[PDB]
């Protein structure tokens, strides 16, 4: 039985003969065929592309082990990867019809590390087209929640790793791989009671990952426990000699430390009990716990959509935060209610607060380049680097098919995305400039880091804060949010459409660690607790999250996917 | 909700 089993217990069974790599692959496939495939009562639709060589790779794992030569701690451990990941031999559509026949000619760096370690990819998980959204249906549709069919498995507007969240929580594999541009990593993890880690810039190479916004894309591993997440990072986190596609590891204007310089000697050693929280100071933004009436009191708040508006947290989510704060205080930690200039100075939600568009730290022309010229190059250079003879140029892509609207669903609120994605093909036909010749890049990248220094780094120092904590999301949107107007208003509200922090978290290179905060008593939906801190302080944040996880049993098995 | 700052 593999339901809610840890990597250590699986490796333990592999070394004792109680199971084999092949038998683990078959155990997970039985749960996929019983809960994930179409025609089943649940039909969660998380695993959308199968790896036909999973059994062949599993047989090779048992052959290496029978010979007393395991490749390492993850030899024979199944996992899933977001459809944005390049997995050699399999398609890489990014959930988009226009790329449905694109074949990965090689692996992504995270997949290359796992394959060399003997880990076997069972398949790829669902996502909206190009990760440009959350719960919108792509070429493979969308994934459903294993905790409550009446609610989404991820934020509707930014939660593109919805398949990775559902699959990991339902034990369709030992762990999962996700990706985040806004909240596509923290979002799905929150609704499924998962542990997630968004690293600082350049810690995990994004080479071989379908980009969305090269300045913000990061690799996000999923795990049902902090122990499992540390098992994963111990293998994937390593220096990558090939920097192609990774903008932050290519640019020379801003210094970025090597991954081998940021990572600890042993990630599993970062685990600790409640002692790691004694004498620590943690700040919780009032805006994420229904304690900031000043949010949204400016003349024209926000920078588009529901940004810059007051967040109404669900009462059942407040009750879990109250018990989470009590656990922190009982462990000797100090929780302080504070402002959050990182969000307020980005969205201009109160009088005097500037926005990223008018503050002057980054030019307006860079923000234009950041989402048009720079992203079009990201799409084009990814196709050129992969090198599929059938499709290796963005100019040769069916534009209108990159993100076609789902007929019968409510129109997108941010704006039209069918013609918006086709525009990137128009730019590729007129000529795309590469990353290193975009004039606004040197000032923009230095301005992004400076923004974090003022709003977060120096801010945390003068407040003597060790980390910043807050509920990952304020509420969950109903599953019918795509067709029900009443549900759309809930799902598209601030704090719900996107995990707390909106774009400023990923825009400024802020590391985060998310852990389950508990399950809502009313609707039985999990909600997470996010730990954020200074850049490249990742080891401390991972330790804090592991310490908080040890003080409670805040994860349950999804009721829709019981053990077979 | 997904691309850069818009």
């Amino acid at each position: 039985e593999v339901t809610e089993v840890s990597i250590a217990e699986l490796r333990d069974a592999l070394e004792s003969g109680r199971t084999t790599a092949v038998e683990l692959v078959q155990a997970y496939l039985a749960r996929i065929d019983a809960y994930d495939a179409p025609g089943t009562p649940t039909a969660l639709n998380a695993v959308v592309v199968r790896n036909p060589d999973a059994l062949a790779e599993a047989q090779a794992s048992d052959a290496r082990r029978a010979r007393g030569e395991p490749l390492g701690p993850l030899d024979g451990i199944p996992y899933t990867a977001k459809d944005s990941y390049l997995v050699k031999g399999l398609t890489a559509a990014s959930g988009s019809p226009a790329f449905k026949d694109l074949v990965a000619q090689r692996d992504a760096f995270t997949v290359e590390r796992l394959r060399a370690a003997g880990a076997i990819c069972l398949g790829k998980t669902n996502m909206p087209p190009m990760a440009n959204g959350g719960m919108q249906r792509g070429v493979y549709g969308r994934a459903e929640s294993p905790y409550n069919a009446a609610y989404l498995t991820a934020p509707f507007a930014s939660g593109s790793s919805n398949g990775a969240g559902t699959a990991t929580a339902a034990s369709f594999a030992a762990f999962g791989l996700a990706e985040e541009t806004w909240s596509s990593g923290r979002g799905p993890a929150s609704n499924n009671g998962l542990c997630a880690y968004t690293p600082s810039r350049g810690v995990i190479s994004v080479r071989g990952n379908w980009p969305l916004t090269p300045t913000m894309d990061v690799v996000v591993p999923y795990a049902r426990s902090m122990a499992d997440l540390l098992e994963i990072l111990d293998v994937v986190v390593a220096d990558d000699p090939d920097t192609r596609g990774d903008l932050w590891r290519m640019q020379p204007w801003v210094p970025i430390p090597k991954a081998s310089e940021v990572r600890p000697a042993s990630y599993p050693a970062l685990a600790a009990g409640a002692e790691a929280l004694a004498g620590k100071r943690f700040g919780v933004p009032r805006m994420f716990i229904n304690a900031d009436p000043d949010a949204g009191t400016s003349e024209s708040p926000g920078i588009g959509g529901p940004t810059g508006q007051r967040i109404h947290t669900r009462p059942s989510v407040i009750a879990l935060w109250e018990q989470a704060r009590k656990a922190l205080e009982a462990a000797g930690a100090e929780v302080i209610e504070v402002d959050f200039p990182l969000v307020s100075n980005c969205e201009g939600d109160r009088p005097g607060a500037p926005t990223v568009f008018n503050r002057g730290l980054v030019s307006k022309e860079f923000l234009h380049d950041e989402l048009w010229e720079l992203s079009a190059w990201g799409f084009d250079d990814f196709l050129r680097a992969n090198g599929d003879p059938k499709l290796n140029r963005l100019a040769d892509v069916d534009g209108p098919q990159i993100f076609p609207h789902d007929p019968g669903t409510l129109p997108n609120r941010e704006g039209d995305l069918a013609a918006g994605m086709d525009e990137y093909v128009r730019m590729a036909e007129r000529g795309i400039k590469p990353w290193d010749r975009i004039a606004t890049l040197p000032d923009g990248l230095r301005g992004l880091e400076e923004t974090r220094r003022i709003d977060l780094e120096e801010w945390m120092r003068r407040l003597r804060l060790d980390a910043v904590l807050f509920p990952t999301v304020a509420d969950v949107g109903p599953a019918d949010a795509d067709v029900n107007p009443a549900s759309a208003d809930i799902a598209w509200s601030n704090g719900v459409w996107v995990a707390n922090g909106n774009l400023a978290i990923r825009h400024l290179g802020v590391p985060t660690v998310t852990v389950p905060m508990g399950v809502m008593a009313d609707i039985g939906m999990p909600v997470g607790l996010t730990f954020a801190g200074r850049a490249y302080d990742d080891s401390a944040l991972l330790r804090f999250a592991a310490a908080f996880e040890s003080t409670g049993s805040r994860r349950i098995v999804p009721p829709r996917t019981p053990p077979l | 909700p997904p691309l850069a700052s818009k």
